[PDB]
């Protein structure tokens, strides 16, 4: 008796299990694939690292509290220092990838709360100074695997240099649109009474066949508490949310010396 | 020199016209197309996607994430849980949904509306909830015994987390207007405890549910117009 | 090709429960009236013809307003009123922009149309002969005019249109000129990678679409030399996307814009008006 | 070389079109595309969910 | 397809009596000349071609006159002369209205045509460059202009027509846009049911078609900025119903109108002039 | 795609029509409809009344 | 540019003309017709 | 006099247009062509 | 006598042309000539040089 | 009639040396 509540995913040398899933999403109905000869652009023989890079890398966990406003990551950025995927990314000018995103959050039959898990193409967010526009530093735009957080307040900085970061305002989805409409993006919900995981399979999405990964993040991953965490015996409690992501059908072009981005 | 004669309209610029015009860049070789995921063809595709209604946009909660969750508890009140008019373009809450946003680029709408509710309590919480749609022309329902005389569904909470209530197309006119308008009023959606929510000890006694709205496949819209949700005083550069 | 008809159904008493689902899956609700009520048969002849992308976008929309003048210019700032330049884009205005920004990517040909209007600057300085305007499209790289009458306007390769005042609004088509396979309305990235220990300043560098977009410049002038009467003119530019395809839908803009990017303004992020009560018809 | 098509029905129901210019960009609006399938947005799930069946087993 | 010919008949002396009937039945008189006199044969080649609904209604008729001006507006009331709005309807004038009101229901496409005219307001304030007008159709719900030059006029989705003064009268077609299956010229009802013991005021509520009709607003402006010379303009709006069908005929309006409804005026309800005598040729 | 019809007879009696626009609303006047039957207004009686017969028996 | 020449009448607005005109609401889906009693076709029906 | 109506663009001079125009020297007998070495057809030939 | 050709592909893909004047000089632009062979400029050598072979023996 | 496509090739280890020429020839 196969339920869609039990599921296994194997990629490379990594496997994931879940016994309280809620189906899985294939973003825009399309599984990732390699780049066709009839849609190709750069002409050098590409590198397809296969299992070395196409595997489940597991980010640092975050804590969900009743006060938490949300979390965000960008993609290929969250994986930029993850094993061999990171090396292939930075040694090449060009790269493309799909993803299997697995968000993990278990609790108990006596907890309650609901997380919206959204995969957003071209997740451009607002900057935090009103002295300028489109004014975000590369370092703040690309936090890496630690990601960032949403806030329920918008306090743009006076002097232009202090707010070269995202104004991740939760109800405006960090980008001037109401968060309640984020469901037009590929999504699942982790509602603690129903499930403990979300699984999204993402194809490459871009206006090009292949692009510069160190310049450009293709997907944003957003986790918003839609209904806040609550647990009667101790409402100050916290449960972890763990994000595990696997690149898929990775393909790199334009090999040279290694890219080392600035860190300040 | 072939004899012709100009008719009214000549030399006018109608912004909704559909004529040919000479290309400023002749023989331009466009960039070959490639497949991109998520192609859209009709705006109604987007209206059929569920989006959250900001049902609890009361003072303090409007324009915060807390505008979305609908409060529930284990105390079995006889008052309604929420109440809202079927005015999907005009209503102060529905108009900001994805469906509502699209409807505000149009003057007329017709079809059935799908209200889907997700219970976000603990698994230990049980309950039965009445969701009603009363078509217009009578006293708006403020009690369960009036709500249940209209179109309704009784939702039992359980492993199946969500329940869909329909507001079927029931109208005098073939289309309704996308404004507050008595002639094309749509009726009243309400919600009541059928029994009550029950929890054991060690369990939160208050909680939330989320309400989503989407258009059904019988839904269509007419008469493209400009929206009221965006404006400007000067131009950006 | 119509919207859906309603079948004749009656009641049920069944282990089949289409009224219940689980939206945690990512699926929206799928149930329809026939699933949860008794329905009559209704044939639906109505179509979704006017919500196709072509219909939705099939309008000429104003995207900017330019000013240009024709008088005897002595000073330097007055010489710069004899012509004008504009970075071509959909972002100076809000209406079309918002409609386009329902989508992440798009691909279309353009119908450019212009509405040109004049007025006298003062009453007692004689009259002015009918003016001819030149609108020149200057693609990125081509030299830009420094004066209204310099060499750039001979336009041997740049496309120009010469418009005679009083004639029908001028109009031309532009192909899909994107250097990618579609236009991007959003670009979550940068124009270059800032590297470790480099001297190049990344304290005043910008983010997203603005750093990569460049469709060129529209330069406008009055070809006539000065009359004794000074004439100020306005050029309204209109865009109509045609032969339209779009990808990856997004939520619409909920709050006022403040730039060419997605940033919002602090005094204008309260779109909803609060309701008296959660129970309020 | 004239295309003849049905026009949109209002309240001798064909119209004629001849393209006068050599670039497709010059052409008038594309003929109505009634393509659609909202499943990629409304139901992009890996395993088919039959409406009448339970969404979770 | 002609009107009826007359057959050759002679006399009768018969129990058949076509000259007598009984109009109590609801039937009109049916008898024709051949039934009551001796007739010759006359072939009738004449047709009723010009009394078909299409012929009867096949004229562009004036339905309103709007005013708009272009001058330097300091005060608030002068700013409101720089543009103008009009609730679109057939009822501002009497001629077409009366013809339409021969019928209870009707269904047709419209041919809108406009005639635009200018004059100078005074002689000694210089001259004015040729003006361009914008006529924007604002469907119910879309935002209406508060000034002649605000954002609403960019008209990204509303249909607008830009008319250059001196050019041929502008013209466009409108489909049958009714939200019912036909237009109603009369509606013996209300927009909502007033319920028992409700606080909502039904002391100033209206009756009939006016409470339910709303075809939107026509907004008009001069796109030009002010000349030293003030120019006042008139916009005459014309309607021609085409592709016409009508149902349920009614008696024509016998006495002057006074509103958008069927009400009459006390000093004007004596249409007939009395005759000297019932015997008066 | 050109329709050819008889024109109204006045005091080479055909005219040609081509529809240039894609919406029927744009089209010129409908061709003469000679339909009629005033019986629904002049004689809307349930039982047929023969002229030569008495209207009442 | 096909050689043409305007004849008298050009640009005039005759209220009894019968020409085509571009639709301000392209691709508008009209409300499907239904049968209504008492359709009239000719004004002479009423004169009878 | 065949009913027509001018569309936007009328009477404009677009420098990249592609229309016909009457010949100022009708019936001109051009100089017969002869073969000349080094004919070019595309500017990319020169870029190679 | 109307020529019908493919128009340049942009983002009912034929266009019609009729020449109205009696001099070819009056005609619009020549249809795209895709002729080319840069060998006369890039490789005008008397003896064929095979790429893979040495240019000098 | 398009610009040239690129074929799928891999490496070589050959006496064929297309990387070398002699532009003295005029080529």
């Amino acid at each position: 008796g196969y339920s869609d509540r039990v599921r296994q995913i194997t990629l490379g040398n990594s496997t994931i299990t879940t016994q309280e899933a809620a189906n899985a999403v294939v973003a825009y109905g399309e599984w990732p694939s390699y780049l066709d000869d009839k849609e190709a652009n750069p002409i050098d023989a590409p590198t397809e690292p296969d299992v070395s890079s196409n595997r489940f890398y597991t980010l640092d966990s975050v804590q969900w509290k009743s006060t938490s406003r949300g979390w965000w990551w960008k993609l290929p950025d969250a994986l930029k220092d993850m094993g061999m995927f990171g090396q292939n990314m930075y040694y090449h000018y060009l790269g493309r990838s799909g993803y299997t995103v697995h968000v993990q959050c278990n609790a108990s039959k006596f907890h309650q709360g609901a997380l919206g898990v959204f995969a957003i193409p071209e997740y451009v967010m607002a900057c935090n100074t009103e002295a300028k526009t489109s004014y975000v530093s590369y370092v703040n735009a690309n936090p890496g695997e630690k990601g960032g957080v949403f806030d329920n307040a918008y306090n743009p900085s006076a002097e232009a240099s202090e707010g070269r970061k995202f104004a991740a305002l939760d109800y405006l989805l960090g980008c001037g649109v109401l968060a309640g409409n984020a469901f037009v993006y590929p999504h699942q919900i982790i509602n603690l009474r129903t499930n403990n995981s979300a699984t999204l399979v993402l194809p490459y999405v871009n206006s090009l066949a292949i692009d510069c990964m160190a310049k450009h993040n293709n997907w944003g991953l957003v986790i918003l508490p839609l209904c806040k965490l609550d647990y009667a015996p101790n409402s100050s409690t916290e449960i972890p949310i763990t994000v595990t992501i696997a690149p898929m059908f990775t393909e790199f072009n334009g090999l040279r010396n290694i890219t080392v981005p600035a860190t300040q | 020199g072939l004899p012709t004669m100009l008719t009214p309209g000549s030399s006018q610029f109608l912004t909704s016209d559909d004529f040919q015009s000479p290309c400023a860049l002749p023989n331009f070789d466009v960039t070959p197309p490639i497949h991109i995921p998520g192609e859209v063809f009709n705006m109604m595709e987007l209206a059929e996607i569920d989006s959250m209604i900001p049902m609890n946009s009361v003072t303090g909660k409007a324009n915060t994430m807390e505008m979305y969750p609908i409060p529930l508890d284990d105390k079995g009140s006889a008052t309604p849980i929420f109440s809202i008019s079927l005015s999907p373009a005009s209503d102060k809450r529905l108009q900001y949904t994805m469906l509502g946003e699209i409807l505000n680029y149009y003057t007329h709408w017709t079809g059935s509306l799908r209200f889907t509710f997700l219970f976000c309590g603990s698994m230990m919480a049980t309950g039965k909830i009445l969701l009603s749609y009363s078509p217009p022309g009578a006293k708006p329902p403020t009690t369960r015994k009036d709500a249940m005389l209209g179109t309704h569904i009784i939702w039992d909470l359980g492993l199946q987390s969500s329940c869909t209530m329909l507001a079927p197309w029931i109208s005098n006119t073939v289309y309704r207007r996308c404004i507050k308008d008595d002639f094309t009023e749509g009726g009243y959606i309400t919600c009541f405890y059928q029994t009550r929510i029950v929890v054991p000890s060690g369990t939160p006694t208050s909680m939330f549910m989320l309400a989503f709205v989407s258009a059904c496949p019988d839904f269509s819209v007419r008469l493209l117009r400009d929206t009221n949700h965006i404006s400007q005083r000067t131009l950006f550069a | 090709p119509t919207a859906q008809s309603t079948p004749l159904t009656s009641g049920v008493n069944s282990q089949e429960v289409p009224a219940l689902t689980a939206v945690e899956t990512g699926a929206s609700g799928q149930a329809v009236p026939s699933d949860v009520i008794e329905t009559r048969h209704v044939v639906n002849y109505k179509t979704r013809s006017e919500s196709t992308l072509e219909s939705f976008f099939g309008r000429s929309a104003c995207v900017t307003i330019l000013e240009v003048e024709n008088f005897n210019a002595t000073t330097d700032a007055d010489r710069k009123k004899q012509f004008t330049t504009w970075a071509i884009t959909y972002t100076d205005t809000v209406q079309l922009r918002r409609k386009l920004e329902f989508f992440t990517y798009s691909r279309f040909d353009l119908e450019m149309t212009f509405v040109i209007t004049e007025r006298y600057y003062a009453s007692n300085t004689g009259h002015a002969r009918n003016q001819v305007y030149q609108l020149m499209y200057i693609p990125p790289g081509a030299p830009r005019p420094t004066a209204w009458d310099d060499y750039t306007w001979q336009s041997s390769s740049n496309p120009s249109v010469f418009y005679t005042y009083g004639s029908a609004p001028p109009r031309m088509s532009i192909p899909y000129v994107g250097i990618a396979n579609a236009y991007s309305h959003f670009y979550d990235g940068f124009a270059r990678v800032p590297l470790k220990d480099e001297t190049v300043d990344s304290g005043d560098t910008y983010y997203g679409l603005v750093t990569i977009n460049d469709f060129g410049t529209l330069a406008v002038r009055v070809v006539n030399e000065y009359n004794p009467a000074r004439i100020t003119s306005k050029i309204r530019v209109y865009m109509k996307p045609k032969h339209v395809r779009c990808w990856c839908p997004r939520p619409p803009r909920a709050v006022p814009y403040r730039g060419e990017g997605v940033d919002f303004k602090q005094d204008s992020i309260t779109p909803l008006t609060a309701v008296e009560n959660i129970n309020t018809f | 070389g004239a295309q003849v098509s049905s026009q949109k029905v209002g309240a001798t129901v064909n119209y004629t079109t001849i393209n006068y210019y050599k670039d497709s960009a010059s052409n008038a609006a594309s003929k109505l595309d009634f393509s659609q399938d909202p499943s990629k947005f409304t139901e992009p799930v890996k395993d088919i969910m039959i409406k009448t069946a339970p969404a979770l087993n």
